[PDB]
């Protein structure tokens, strides 16, 4: 019975990774695992880097 | 000499006027060029999409 629990509360887990996203793209399933660029300057090099690993 | 510079006067009329159209046109076409460096800015979002580059 005590495991009959601790394998739902694990199913979530997995649950939430697949679907936390920002309106359609996926936040937590490896596409971020290599930082993305935002660019914050006027003139090119002046980016700041995301990095979200699989979860 | 009197005569030729009347009529040089209105020579040089002429010429400003061309001068001055030319002007204008580039006015806008700087405009529509800064436009451009906004949309190139704008395009390096990481949370855009093929779909929305396009």
């Amino acid at each position: 019975s005590i495991k009959a629990e601790m394998d739902q509360l694990a199913t979530e887990i997995d649950s939430i990774g697949n679907s936390t996203a920002f309106g359609n793209t996926k936040l937590l399933t490896g596409t971020f695992s290599a930082g993305k660029v935002f660019q914050v300057g006027h003139q090119e090099g002046e980016d700041i880097k995301v990095t979200v690993k699989a979860s | 000499q009197v005569r030729g510079l009347e009529v040089g006067m209105r020579n040089a009329n002429d010429a400003i006027s061309i001068a001055q159209i030319a002007e204008g046109a580039m006015q806008e076409q700087t405009n529509m060029l800064q436009r451009m460096r906004d949309l190139t800015i704008q395009s390096e979002n990481g949370a855009n999409s093929t779909a929305d580059l396009v």
